[PDB]
């Protein structure tokens, strides 16, 4: 891994010591060089997981995750131009540098042994986004954003400290194989109640779940594209392998105190659902959507079933290319008209002919067309949850007619119908925009040919 | 803008809780949650009760 | 035999050669309509030979190659069936898109966006015999959606005419209602039969059978304009001409009830199914019946006319009558 | 540098790789395995993974 | 913890600190400080105004120097701490085999654990 | 831009200032405008409108939004998301609504009581049964080889 | 050419570099090299080694 | 190529028709030019193909492994025998599941070759599919996603339990 690693650390001065105008290509092209390593990366097979020498192992379920990384980092990096393209340009490498060094402590947080070295990498991964949102967050409530931002995130993830340094000293060292291989079913007392509230409810912090679920959209509507897609995609989709790993311990008080946070995890995805059907500001409805998919992801984790385990790194996966997409789109929209809104630039149909096909294919791979990875994901969900309950099939398919529902009403409403014709400043396409589209969606439909890759570890 | 900033930020301010808002709160948000976990505590009553009784159609029932 | 499984999936992949081919054209051939026809009519040609040869012998076959995710005690590949239902009803379709692409033709004549609306509606095609052609209901369950969302998009064909956009929602909203009883009859098939088959269904017919019968009820009235789930059909006549031809005369508006023929095994027992069955259709054939009269448009009046066949569908699954249902389909 | 030598490269390189979860290791030896237990007579899939005589219960 | 020959003077580094292998050239933790002490030249050319990877040489060859030097004299009384650490916890297993019994290693076709399953 | 005395904190009191402040700012009569009241709910001091608006507005006017239904000045119901032609068409209905209601439960209530009466009556015609003649297809259905020998036979009539 | 450009060449001698790091890790964690009960050969038939 | 001794193929069944025909055939003439157009050519560049393959030789090999003695002969943490006996219980566990995959093939084939009579000739593979899906569902269902060996130890250890208690109370 180290060897996946050190190039990281060495394309940092790449973009201090590249000169003006030369700063952007040296960084896309050896982003894209690591993008190829990565790609090496897969090797893993049959009864063991791979270990990359004593600090770092990988699963099959961090391995996807990771790819998925680092082909996300060059996509954002040639995202997050034209809003700072005018700007400085020791400050515009400070904004890639940040980036990179954003990207290292991701991968130091999927590649870890020891869940101390998970939970340092996993504030070092809050960090920098703080910063990159905070400052270039591009609306009046930016502050108020990072600030709610910081502190749910600190303030949920906090007791999760104390519980694995208590997990270290009662139970040997924490290797995942010696948290495994040596795990004692710890019965039903209500001190292991407060420690599995302890670390899950630092994840569903993390997730968000429904109640704290605010913590999101702001951070989303007033903040950049690049802070924005890792947000969402990495740092959600990195909290729920958080709880795939750490969930391995307390099995059996899950299924006694496990009950209401399906309960609420259920009855938020049908609210949120709800909530996202009939607001403005075209960007927090990805927002909304995104708490939507990971209630069912939390719906998935916390039932424990190998079907369930696929369908979550599936939803997972698919979810964050498909939300990366589509906040892509938005960002796409605001630079054309900066109204951020809904209802006010319609039209869209006659110009920018081929970008009607990216809504449109992003738009049906959001609706969960069945071939697509996103369906994958949400039917071996919904397959494992009748398992569990017989009546929940009820709430799954609601959620799956209201999200068909927002997702076409979001296509239907910006991109059809009517130019409003006092706009008349919005040039065609770039080819920038569609290079980014179809660096998106090539490689969902490729892993729809072939999926058994980002099938998780119970395959 | 001002139908914008009306309904996304103004409206926690303004704000003063009052009976009728608790009460609306306090039907629509913790109602229907313990109604949907009152039902689930039931189904898994007695799907733990049948199977602990072994009369289950397990067969075949492997897909779990 | 070699010839029978070569022709149809050269039928097959006959619709596959214009969407690559103007995907990756670059330079605007106009004679691209005259393209989908002819390659429409050989598709055609090709698809009667092997439907002669079943009723000449028998032979019924199923394909099945290219497994993944073969992941627990399951596996799922690329599968499809030629029985009588699967090989008969297949000619009769491409027979009728293909007068419907002439017909497409002359009417869409005065557009120049024509090329966009072919490869909609050969899509729409392929999708559509994907599923009748399927027996892994995964499959199944792909051309469903696939079907619906085609068309969603030849609905909303014209943008502008809030009409269109706006009776194409409703229509999709009725497509995902039709799709949670579908996943409720897949999720009943998987934890109880360690499946979703025709054939291991069919092999080991079960007793309990209520909630998977009521999925496919949900599912044949998601899809089939039935009582209390109907009223998407002036709907779907707010679009064009020949689009609402190919989605209410033979496509789209047959998979709710070819679902209900397709598992008459399923339905052979289960005296309450079949009443279940054949007093929905009788609501609805009544309900269209007395609805159609006194009506101005002519679309909205073949379209009742075309609910009520579907209700005496309905009426023909009531009764263990599967293939006249079939008959009746074509005709 | 990021379709050209990437997309169509990965592409060739997902395509095929060693097997994996020793997948069709596990069809080659499980085809070994019925045809082994049905030349020895025994049923296939003998029940009791672990061997019965191999326990040690607490006697009540 | 406390001394363990607190009689016997502070000590910086002892007379057995030398039976203990030394840290040998280039490793990691002490070129880790190394990169810190470059870093701490670039930021000490950061604060003035003077053009930064520049006209500053003698002051990065003189930090890094120093940094590294102080960094290999506390990894040795790293080392030596450690290293006393354990020689202390061996002898006092040693001298008191009575407090700390092993424990009879049942294997696992005898022992006992009750089953809970998840659904 | 945007003046901060363009965004709408705090209520409707008192009666000269805020209305006078509100007939100025969301460019409207004076009487016209009408705070909903807060009765806790947030809200702002944001207009009640005639609420209908979107059936309503006939098409011949030519206004400046002919799918939106603006005017670009008009103050723009707080429920306008809820309003716009594709989502609920407030038209007059040429009926009534809730003697439409009655006919229609009514009509729902007939068909199944219909149904119902049917269910516990059925149809046949004078038939007697179908004569499967080995044991009721015996040794073609789910088992039993040869484990229950049944015998049960017909008679020529 | 090198001189003429160095910028462009940096992350594959990183690359390289963590590469014979990682194998200088594995020659460092070097026990264990047939002492196991699955795959357990003697050294044959030239020089004493069996994985680098 | 495969074996036939493990995947059961029962054998042809093919008539010869008799028209009781003049006008005659369409289909037969239609074969007979099919195998006349396709049929050879397909062959030809076959056989150039196998020429070009087989001018050089490879091999795969089916990787075999060895027996790990125990778990029930492992101690207590003591962790270097219970990491081999958990991955050759996993290997066991994934050629279980591909046995019983192999069984469900077994019953399809039974399915489509018998026809419509789907109750002759599959009642002793259904009766086999049966009996090893039994004994599936008895060892290895009810232990959810975290099984590593020792949750199938518990397991067999209990329902043995059980089955104690069952014909002691029975005795
Ligand atoms: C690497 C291998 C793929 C390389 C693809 C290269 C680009 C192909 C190309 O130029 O296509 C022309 C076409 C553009 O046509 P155009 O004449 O420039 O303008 C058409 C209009 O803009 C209007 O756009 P549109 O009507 O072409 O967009 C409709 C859209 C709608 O999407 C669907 O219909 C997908 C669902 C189909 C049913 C599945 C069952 O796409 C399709 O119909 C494609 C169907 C197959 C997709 C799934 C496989 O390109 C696209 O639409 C963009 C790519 C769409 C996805 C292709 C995925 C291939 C795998
Ligand atoms: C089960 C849960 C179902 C939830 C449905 C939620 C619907 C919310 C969105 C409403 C919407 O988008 O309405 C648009 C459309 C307008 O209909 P209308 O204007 O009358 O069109 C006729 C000619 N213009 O109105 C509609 O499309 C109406 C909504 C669809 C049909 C609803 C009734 C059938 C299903 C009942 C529940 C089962």
């Amino acid at each position: 891994m180290l060897k996946y690693i050190i190039p990281t650390m060495m394309l940092m001065p790449l973009t201090w010591l590249s000169k003006n105008s030369m700063i952007w290509i040296n960084t896309t092209l050896h982003s894209l060089l690591i993008s190829l390593t990565s790609l090496l990366l897969l090797n893993q097979f049959g009864d063991n997981s791979l270990n990359f020498s004593l600090t770092f192992f990988s699963d099959s379920l961090s391995t996807p995750l990771l790819i998925l990384t680092m082909w996300l980092l060059p996509l954002m990096l040639m995202a997050s131009q034209h809003h700072l393209s005018k700007e400085n340009l020791a400050r515009k490498k400070l904004f890639i540098s940040m980036l990179i060094l954003l990207q290292l402590f991701l991968i130091m947080t999927f590649t870890a042994t020891e869940l101390i070295f998970f939970y340092i990498m996993f504030e070092a991964t809050l960090v920098p986004t703080l910063i990159i949102i905070t400052r270039w967050g591009n609306q009046t409530e930016r502050l108020n954003a990072g600030l709610y931002f910081l502190f749910y995130t600190l303030a949920g993830s906090l007791p999760l400290l104390v519980a694995l340094i208590y997990i270290q000293n009662t139970m040997g060292s924490l290797n995942f194989l010696i948290l495994q291989y040596w795990v004692q079913p710890m019965p039903n007392s209500w001190s292991n109640t407060f420690m599995w509230l302890a670390c899950m409810m630092a994840f569903m912090v993390k997730m968000p779940l429904y109640g704290l679920h605010l913590w999101l959209p702001k951070a989303h509507v007033e903040a950049p594209i690049a802070g924005s897609m890792v947000l969402a995609a990495i740092l959600l989709k990195l909290g729920g392998y958080g709880m795939m790993r750490i969930t391995l311990l307390l099995n059996p008080i899950t299924d006694f105190m496990a009950y209401p946070f399906i309960m609420l995890s259920l009855w938020g995805m049908i609210m949120t659902s709800s909530i996202c059907l009939r607001q403005t500001d075209l960007k927090s409805l990805i927002a909304y959507s995104s708490v939507s998919h990971m209630a069912l992801v939390i719906v998935a984790i916390l039932i424990q079933t190998p079907w369930s385990y696929m369908g979550a790194t599936a939803l997972m996966i698919a979810h964050g290319l498909t939300s990366s997409m589509l906040f892509c789109l938005a960002n796409s929209n605001y630079e054309r008209v900066h109204s951020r809104t809904m209802i006010l630039a319609r039209g869209l149909q006659t110009l920018l002919p081929l970008m009607a096909a990216w809504w449109l294919l992003a738009s049906l791979t959001n609706l969960a067309l069945p071939p697509s990875i996103n369906l994958i994901g949400e039917l071996f969900v919904v397959m494992s949850t009748f398992s569990w309950s017989n009546i929940t099939i009820i709430l799954m398919g609601l959620n799956m007619v209201i999200t068909a529902l927002y997702s076409l009403y979001m296509l239907i409403t910006t991109q059809r119908g009517k130019h409003t014709h006092h706009i008349n400043n919005i040039l065609p396409s770039f080819t920038r925009e569609n290079a980014l589209m179809s660096l998106h969606m090539l490689p969902l439909l490729l892993l729809s040919l072939n999926p058994k890759i980002i099938l998780g570890p119970l395959y | 803008i001002r139908w914008t900033c009306a309904r996304s930020a103004n409206v926690y301010p303004n704000f003063r809780p009052n009976t009728k808002t608790s009460l609306l709160g306090a039907l629509f948000g913790i109602g229907p949650l313990i109604f949907w976990y009152y039902v689930f505590k039931t189904d898994r009553d007695r799907k733990e009760k049948l199977i602990q009784e072994g009369k289950l159609d397990r067969t075949f029932n492997i897909s779990y | 035999m070699n010839l029978f499984s070569s022709l149809t999936l050269v039928t097959l992949i006959l619709l596959t050669m214009p969407i690559a081919a103007i995907n990756f054209n670059t330079h605007k051939f106009t004679n691209y309509p005259l393209y989908v026809k002819t390659t429409i009519s050989c598709a055609f040609i090709t698809s009667m030979i092997p439907t002669m040869m079943f009723i000449h012998t028998g032979q019924e076959m199923i394909i099945s190659n290219w497994h993944w995710l073969t992941i627990q005690t399951l596996k799922l590949s690329l599968s499809f069936k030629m029985d009588f239902f699967s090989m008969m009803f297949v000619p009769v379709a491409l027979f009728v898109t293909w007068s419907i692409m002439e017909f497409s033709m002359w009417y869409m004549h005065s557009d120049p966006n024509i090329n966009q609306f072919f490869k909609y509606l050969l899509l729409f095609l392929i999708t559509m015999l994907i599923l009748v052609t399927a027996n892994n209901l995964f499959q199944l369950f792909i051309g469903w959606e696939g079907v619906g969302i085609m068309s969603f998009l030849l609905i909303g064909w014209w943008y502008g005419r809030t009409d269109a956009n706006t009776a194409a929602l409703q229509a999709i909203l009725y497509n995902r209602i039709g799709d949670i009883g579908f996943i409720l009859a897949m999720a009943w098939f998987l934890i109880n039969l360690n499946t979703w088959d025709l054939q291991q269904i069919f092999m080991l017919n079960p007793n309990d059978s209520n909630l998977p019968l009521m999925g496919l009820i949900l599912a044949a009235t998601g899809k089939s304009a039935q009582f209390g789930l109907h009223p998407w059909l002036p709907s779907a006549m707010e679009g064009p001409t020949p689009v609402s031809a190919l989605l209410h005369s033979s496509t789209m508006v047959v998979a709710g009830i070819f679902l209900l023929i397709r598992f008459y095994p399923l339905t052979e027992n289960n005296k309450f199914g079949q009443s279940i069955m054949l007093c929905l259709g009788a609501m609805t054939t009544l309900f269209t019946a007395m609805c159609a009269l006194t009506q101005n448009d002519i679309k909205k009046i073949i379209a009742f006319s075309t609910s009520s066949q579907l209700g005496l569908m309905m009426v023909t699954i009531g009764i263990n009558q599967p293939h006249l249902a079939f008959l009746h389909i074509c005709t | 540098f990021g379709f050209s030598i990437v997309l169509v490269l990965g592409s060739t390189f997902v395509a095929y790789l060693p097997d994996y979860r020793m997948q069709e290791w596990a069809r080659r030896e499980a085809e070994r395995l019925v045809k082994y237990r049905e030349a020895h007579g025994l049923p296939l899939m003998e029940s009791n993974c672990f061997d019965p005589s191999k326990i040690q219960l607490p006697e009540d | 913890m406390t001394g363990r020959q607190a009689r016997a003077p502070l000590q910086f580094l002892p007379d057995e600190a030398r039976s203990l292998p030394p840290p040998k050239l280039t490793d990691p933790r002490l070129a880790y400080i190394g990169f810190l002490g470059y870093c701490s030249g670039l930021i000490d050319n950061a604060i003035r105004r003077r053009p930064v990877l520049s006209a500053g040489l003698h002051r990065q060859f003189l930090y890094i120097t120093s940094f590294v030097f102080v960094g290999y004299y506390l990894l040795k009384r790293q080392d030596y701490m450690y290293a006393v650490r354990d020689h202390d916890m061996f002898s006092y297993i040693k001298s008191h085999p009575e407090d700390f019994p092993e424990k009879d290693k049942k294997t696992y076709r005898e022992v006992f654990e009750e089953f809970h399953p998840v659904r | 831009s945007h003046i901060t005395k363009d965004m709408l904190p705090g209520p409707y009191p008192k009666t000269p200032e805020e209305r006078a402040a509100a007939a100025k700012k969301y460019n409207m009569r004076v009487e016209d405008y009408e705070p909903y009241p807060d009765d806790g709910m947030g809200y702002g001091d944001y207009p009640k409108l005639p609420d209908r608006s979107q059936q309503e507005r006939d098409p011949w006017y030519d206004w400046d939004h002919p799918d939106l239904r603006l005017n670009w000045g008009e103050p723009m119901h707080w429920d306008l998301d809820m309003y716009i032609r594709n989502r609920v068409d407030t038209s007059p209905t040429p009926v009534n609504w809730n003697l439409m209601c009655k006919h229609l439960f009514g009509f729902v209530a007939f068909m199944l009581f219909m149904f119902w009466v049917g269910e516990t009556y059925p149809t046949y015609q004078p038939v007697g049964p179908k004569q499967y003649p080995y044991n009721n297809l015996y040794l073609e259905r789910g088992g039993d080889p040869n484990k229950e020998p049944e015998p049960v036979v017909h008679y020529e009539i | 050419v090198v001189r003429d450009h160095w910028i462009h060449v940096l992350v594959p001698v990183g690359f390289v570099f963590g590469y014979y790091l990682d194998r200088k890790n594995d020659e460092k964690l070097a026990a264990f090299r047939n002492k196991s009960l699955l795959y357990k050969r003697e050294l044959k038939p030239n020089e004493e080694v069996t994985w680098k | 190529s495969w074996d036939k001794d493990v995947y059961p193929e029962p054998p042809r069944r093919t008539p010869a028709p008799s028209p009781q025909t003049s006008l005659p055939n369409p289909i037969t003439y239609l074969t007979k030019a099919f195998d006349l157009l396709v049929d050879r050519p397909v062959t030809l560049v076959r056989e150039f193909i196998e020429r070009q393959h087989a001018k050089n030789k490879y091999y795969y090999y089916h990787r075999e492994f060895r027996r790990v003695p125990d778990i029930t002969e492992c101690h207590e943490k003591d962790v270097l025998c219970m990491f081999e006996a958990e991955m050759q219980w996993k290997r066991d566990y994934k050629v279980d599941q591909e046995i019983v995959n192999i069984i469900q093939e077994r019953l399809k084939a039974c399915q489509q070759r018998e026809g419509e009579s789907h109750r002759q000739n599959c009642a002793k593979e259904l009766q086999q599919f049966t009996q090893v899906v039994k004994a599936y569902q008895d060892r290895y269902h009810d232990l959810g996603a975290h099984y590593s060996a020792r949750k199938c130890l518990a397991k067999q250890k209990q329902r043995m339990l059980a089955e104690r208690k069952a014909t002691k109370e029975a005795a």
